């Protein structure tokens, strides 16, 4: 369920799900480094009927995981709304910007 | 027989197209693939390391790439660069150092552009704070960081001025930058609000005329920026949609999703039915051909799941690209005619460009 | 919720295997994929730049990679290196500089090995002149080239000695190298001719026992090298083939194409029918299981188009690999039993290896 | 075809055919560098029925061409017959060893 692109919290993921890459939805695979920045999505939880802010931090400093590629775009906006935008590398400010995978971190209610 | 190197591309420049292959599955080995659009022949390639961007010099003589290196790829010191490559030999000539904040992201045209006069490369930075970087081609140097563009995104050159360009800002307006002959900002101006960021966001890809640009919105509206004068005049919306189109929820979708045929004013747009929140990057069900003077559609054709396009004015051509395959269309008449498809041009490309012939 | 790093591999060492993905279509982004063989779960990966090679330290604590960098990938100064990575954190720890002639080629086990005592990494150089490179693990240093191995290829460690190995030479014999405590050559010896290079060339992949090694040939013969003593004694051929086999032109084919189950003396070999010149790298139609004592086949099973294998002596397992998918077999009995297949373990891999368990 | 792996001259190619990569069987694609060294094949000419020596020099210093991958092994031998061997990168001694494509250079009669 969590490893599917249609899992509710992955509604604005453009990348590889870290849970398919030796990590989990909220932990980086071994040897990959969290990004301090992210794009944000607002995703509806069909199970409890509420909407949540999700922060799509990347894991960085390893080459592409290649598993569970997703490209979902709910509420995603272009780069003039920069932190709502998912066509950029959220590893861009890391010590090593190589993109490994994307996490879906629950922040709270929207 | 004796094996030799040092050879030039086998087809004339006017036949060449550049398919920017991100190779997202192995993004550290992105590259540009060079094809002959007349026959589908692969002509050569330029390696572009991690998430490269590419453009061809306006004079047709050089290829410019933008990329990121690290000393040990996944560790060590970062070097963001522009490289200058010979267009005919496909060889590396010069590295231009950038600050370590060049945009890493998908290959929208507007992230890596040049002034109309070809003397300056104009590129998007994100640290993640945004600014526009200026590279002086003759000097081989990064010469200006346009911090006035903070909170803005992408570069739309003005084809009627030598060193002017616009960017789309968070206020829903456009910032115009006019560079001096030294590449430093000589003047700037800000338009009134063109579009509501919240209520009718635009795609960043311009349908660019000589003295104006059109933009399409997430909901199928059209906005325009007229830069015939020093101050940009903005207007819109008009709708791409008639009542029947609205009933089936047609909306635009794609990446480099529009184009303009300047002689006719026809605007080309990738569209799909059943639009709703989250479908703005969907492949094209159709290409619509819009008369921008009458603000009405003139034709519609199958979209072939295309995501990005580009237009050649002088040969009246449109290329479309579905991520892997390039379709070549004749647009000399209102209904485009498919001439051929180049299969397997890329693994993961969202951008194709013609070799310039206009000088 | 808060995103964290710094985590260890989620499955224990004894569950892990290493699939060396050359990614030939994008060979500058080769990598090691770490999998759990018990359930097929992807556990992590180690990036290895251009045409990486990989092995795990004998003690199970570290992953060693070998690769080539250039300052600007396709231009600039070359750096050939060994890297030491922590096995549980999958993080980089140390770069050891090599001379710029480490072998660039497909991932045969014998190109990147270690001594039985784990104190030296032993690798193939080609400039294109060949030599064997020695890395002192404790010092993190390159020692010096074993120039005596010129005109030879690949490294077969001797599991009965702490710092000795053999290599196969163009004369059809084996050169044995015995290192001193500093990793320099202390002594050497050259066997008589084992095989005719012209008439019966062998595959380099050893079926390696504790004091002997067996090799298969292009025409399905078996040759043996016994290193129970200081001087290697060579023999063969004996044929893998019976009359029926010969009638259907069965020959070996693959890359890392053989394996030895040491406790039973069973040798595993990928085979295919209709052999002729040019079929030596063909995928397996079958795996044959040979009793090396009785010199007779004791089982044959479908090959699943496998090209490479590896054996775990400690769990009585064989893995096979078809380039993309890994098959897990129980080999505790003469007939192997297929346990599962891991689909999409790699795009272009010719080498899989277990995380070491035990082995002292 | 010359772009097919079954073309007679390609009998010991392990690589991408340069003729599919913007070069020819005897010229490197633009901006790729010939290797001074090579593996050699002896290939049978189906027209005149004679065997010819083919020198498989690589073109080097650009990333993998990716087109017309072939893996043919006529008369190919392991690394202990080093110059008959095709599981090594014949770009290995070039200024930049990145492998681009393989050429099939006709030397003469075997």
């Amino acid at each position: 369920e969590v490893n599917s692109c249609d899992y509710w919290r992955h509604c604005a993921v453009d990348g590889f799900l870290c849970s398919c890459c030796g990590g989990t939805t909220t932990t980086c695979p071994p040897g990959s480094t969290p990004s301090p920045i992210s794009w944000i999505g607002t995703c509806h939880n069909p199970h409890d009927g509420k909407d949540y802010l999700i922060s799509y931090h990347d894991c960085c400093g390893k080459t592409a995981c290649g598993r569970c590629q997703c490209n979902t775009q709910t509420r995603e906006r272009p780069g003039y709304e920069f932190f709502l935008h998912n066509d950029v590398n959220w590893c861009m400010a890391n010590e090593n910007s190589t993109f490994h995978c994307t996490t879906s971190v629950l922040v709270g209610l929207a | 027989e004796v094996l030799t190197g040092g050879h030039s591309v086998s087809a004339p420049q006017e036949n060449r197209i550049y398919v920017m292959d991100s190779v997202f599955m192995h993004l550290t080995e992105s590259r540009v693939h060079v094809y002959d659009y007349t026959n589908g022949k692969f002509l050569g390639m330029v390696p572009t390391a991690f998430n490269g961007h590419v453009q061809v010099s306006n004079d047709g003589k050089k290829i410019y790439t933008m990329t990121t290196y690290h000393e040990r790829i996944t560790r060590g010191k970062r070097s963001d660069v522009v490289e200058v490559w010979d267009a005919d030999k496909l060889t590396f000539e010069k590295e231009i150092s950038l600050p370590p904040k060049r945009v890493q992201g998908l290959n929208y045209d507007g992230l890596f552009r040049q002034t109309t006069d070809g003397k300056f490369i104009v590129l998007q930075n994100a640290s993640p704070a945004t600014s526009i970087g200026i590279v002086d081609v003759a000097k081989g140097d990064y010469v200006e960081d346009v911090t006035a563009a903070a909170g803005c995104w992408s570069v739309i050159p003005q084809p009627n001025r030598p060193r002017s360009f616009m960017t789309i800002c968070g206020d829903g307006g456009l910032l115009t930058i006019n560079l001096g002959e030294d590449g430093k900002v000589a003047s700037q101006s800000r338009s009134k609000q063109m579009f509501s960021v919240k209520d009718d966001p635009i795609f960043i890809a311009p349908a660019l005329d000589k003295d104006k640009a059109h933009f399409v919105s997430y909901y199928g509206n059209v906005y325009s920026a007229d830069f015939s004068g020093d101050e940009v005049k903005v207007d819109g919306p008009w709708s791409l949609l008639n009542d029947e189109d609205k009933a089936k929820n047609w909306v635009p979708g794609g990446y480099n999703l529009v184009g303009l045929h300047r002689a006719s004013g026809r605007m080309y747009v990738f569209m799909h039915p059943d639009g709703k929140e989250g479908t703005h990057k969907f492949p094209a069900a159709e290409i619509w051909v819009m008369d921008t003077k009458t603000k009405q559609r003139v034709a519609r054709i199958p979209g072939r799941d295309a995501l990005s396009m580009t237009i050649d004015q002088q040969r009246n051509l449109m290329l479309t690209l579905d991520g892997g395959n390039v379709n070549v269309y004749d647009i000399s008449q209102p209904e485009p005619k498919l001439l051929r498809t180049i299969e397997g041009a890329a693994e993961a490309s969202l951008q194709v460009q013609f070799h310039p012939v206009g000088g």
